[PDB]
């Protein structure tokens, strides 16, 4: 019972977590982070900022 | 193609000492750097004028405007 | 163009006179920008020179 209780749960996307970024919604600065070359290689790369503690997303490029 | 007259930075005049550094080259076996010091080639333009020349006027001289095949 | 991916054109022209000069009198055959070093990371151009 106990391993298929635990076994019926989803992928818990834990995301890397920082503390530079500020968060425009709630303010709190655990704020993970993706970054990745997928602009045009005419321009640096491109990161997403998410707030683990609201919900907020946003882009820097 | 033939030196150049003038340094293109300058305005100094450099078109004349090429024969004589040729020279230092291979009779007296003296290296770059002392060769173009030797003929007041001070500033780094004129060194890179002298340094850098591919003499491209020996290899049309053995040839005619006529007949270049393919 | 140079041989790192960085090309342009020729925006104005200026004669020796308005080029700023070292305290040895050599003047810069041309002058580029800045702002092209930092998104395209292209050290070998700092280091070719």
């Amino acid at each position: 019972a106990k391993q298929n209780l635990y076994n019926a749960q989803g992928a818990t996307i834990e995301r890397s977590v920082t503390d530079r970024f500020t968060c425009g919604k709630c303010k709190e600065k655990k704020v993970s982070y993706y970054q990745l070359q997928t602009r045009s290689a005419d321009e640096p790369l491109t990161t997403f900022c998410t707030c683990e503690a609201c919900g907020n997303r946003w882009k820097f490029s | 193609m033939i030196v150049p007259v003038r340094c293109f930075s300058c305005g100094k005049v450099v078109g004349d000492k090429w024969e004589s550094y040729l020279n230092l080259l291979q009779e007296d076996e003296l290296d770059e750097g002392t060769a173009l010091s030797r003929l007041g080639l001070k500033r780094y333009c004129c060194r890179r004028m002298i340094l850098t020349h591919v003499d491209l006027i020996e290899k049309f001289l053995r040839y005619n405007p006529l007949e270049k095949r393919d | 163009a140079s041989r790192h991916g960085q090309k342009g054109t020729i925006g104005i022209t200026y004669r020796r006179e308005d080029m700023p000069f070292t305290a040895e009198g050599i003047v810069p055959d041309l002058i580029i920008n800045p702002h092209a070093i930092p998104s395209r990371m292209t050290v070998a151009h700092l280091i070719e020179c």
